[PDB]
This record gives structure tokens, C-alpha cells and sequence, in this order.
């Protein structure tokens, strides 16, 4: 009565897997933006 | 890049009126050079040796 639910929880962490991913990508981006820009 | 390129012509516009006073600045320089400190009188006011 277990199994099925932690994989159910598994096919969302699958996706949060995804945002990390996109939100590692995005701090990188900001950083690469403020090192281009601002740093004369 | 187009932020960069935009900061850069904002640079240069803000620039304009100091980019003057060193040209002032650098011609009273040239012709203390120039002259060799020699300043002649061209205001009226009596002087004391």
C-alpha cells in the first residue's frame, strides 16, 4: 500500500528534477548577464 | 549586447561636457608648455616687483 504512491510522488519529483535543472540554468544565466554587463 | 551597446551611448552622451573641460584643461597646459611660463599682462591691475 506503499509502492505505488512513492512512485506516483516519483512521476512529480521527476519533474522537480526539471526545475532544478532550470533554475541551476537561470543562476548561471543572471551570473553570465552581471559578469558581462557590469563589470568594466 | 544591446544593453551593453546602450550603456555605452548613454557613456558617451553623459561625457560630452567633461570631455570639454579637459580639452580646456590640456590647451592650458600646451600653452604654459608652449610659452615656457612667460604670462603677459592682459588684465588691468598694478603690480609690485
Amino acid at each position: 500500500v506503499l509502492t505505488q504512491n512513492v512512485l506516483s510522488a516519483l512521476e512529480i519529483l521527476r519533474l522537480v528534477r526539471l526545475d532544478l535543472r532550470q533554475l541551476a540554468q537561470s543562476v548561471q544565466d543572471t551570473i553570465q548577464h552581471m559578469r558581462f554587463l557590469y563589470l568594466l | 549586447v544591446e544593453l551593453y551597446r546602450a550603456l555605452d551611448a548613454y557613456r558617451a552622451r553623459i561625457a560630452v561636457e567633461y570631455v570639454l573641460i579637459r580639452a580646456v584643461r590640456d590647451e592650458i597646459y600646451a600653452v604654459l608648455r608652449r610659452d615656457g611660463g612667460a604670462l603677459p599682462q592682459r588684465f588691468a591691475c598694478h603690480v609690485s616687483r
